[PDB]
């Protein structure tokens, strides 16, 4: 239990207790030569995804992604940094990868539709997020993804919808209903988005979208 | 997850009307005070 215990601690929500988190990091990296571990990897970079620290993001998962391409655990985390540095020839190089991989896992359209989002083409990325939400449920970034091109489409009325369904299917998660609060200001609707912006800032007192918004 | 790109606020066309007109008379003020 000595050791189950913090594996256990490891796998919960970052945003909250984040501290302990980082502790039982090191304690597993001590007495047990368990820092080697995907899962603790995978912990430090959603760690990093949470404060926005995408640079660590990617030498970090670069570094486990070279052991291990194909970790579909650790891939969205890495999918996420690589659109926030914006680049182009590595998401293009992995999604193609992964599409002759693995043709019928939603991951792989997502990281399509990504590429095409980085490439401002919003048109194929409608298909290639409506095709990654079909196949997967319970995938909340391609509905965000959906409403996002949407958004950056030109037509605003279906993303309002679409990000209201992202967060009546995913109670608890505040990014859908932030993304949703910044479509209300698109539409100069502010009433709605006083409440969902204190309600997602609610559990994200420190990173730069909320207080932006 | 696909993160938002934050919205950007646009300089207005009016608020720059605004203050080319104040200028205008701003610059109007003292042509008469040198006559």
């Amino acid at each position: 239990k000595e050791i189950m215990k913090n594996l256990y601690k490891i796998n919960l929500s970052k945003y909250i207790n984040t501290e302990d988190i980082t502790k039982s990091n090191e304690i597993l990296a001590k007495d047990y030569k368990l820092a080697d571990n995907v899962d603790v990897v995978r912990s430090k970079v959603d760690i990093c995804y949470t404060q926005c620290k995408f640079n660590e993001c990617l030498e970090l998962c670069e570094t486990v992604l070279e052991n291990d391409e194909f970790n579909t655990n650790i891939l969205p985390a890495y999918i996420g940094c690589l659109y926030e540095l914006s680049n182009k020839n590595k998401l293009f190089l992995l999604s193609h990868r992964l599409a002759e991989t693995f043709p019928k896992s939603a991951i792989t359209w997502f990281s399509v539709a990504t590429y095409y989002m980085s490439l401002d083409r919003i048109s194929e990325a409608q298909k290639y997020y409506s095709k990654s939400s079909i196949l997967d449920p319970s995938f909340a970034a391609a509905w965000l993804g959906f409403a996002h091109t949407y958004a950056l489409e030109g037509e605003q009325d279906q993303a309002l919808t679409a990000y209201s369904t992202a967060s009546r299917f995913f109670p608890g998660m505040h990014l859908p209903k932030l993304f949703l609060g910044m479509q209300f200001m698109a539409m100069n609707s502010l009433n709605l988005a006083e409440s969902y912006f204190v309600l997602a800032y609610d559990i994200c007192p420190n990173d730069p979208l909320v207080l932006n918004e | 997850m696909i993160r938002r790109a934050p919205t950007t606020l646009q300089l207005s066309h009016d608020d720059v009307t605004s203050l080319i007109d104040d200028l205008n008379e701003q610059k109007l003020k003292q042509q008469l005070n040198i006559e």
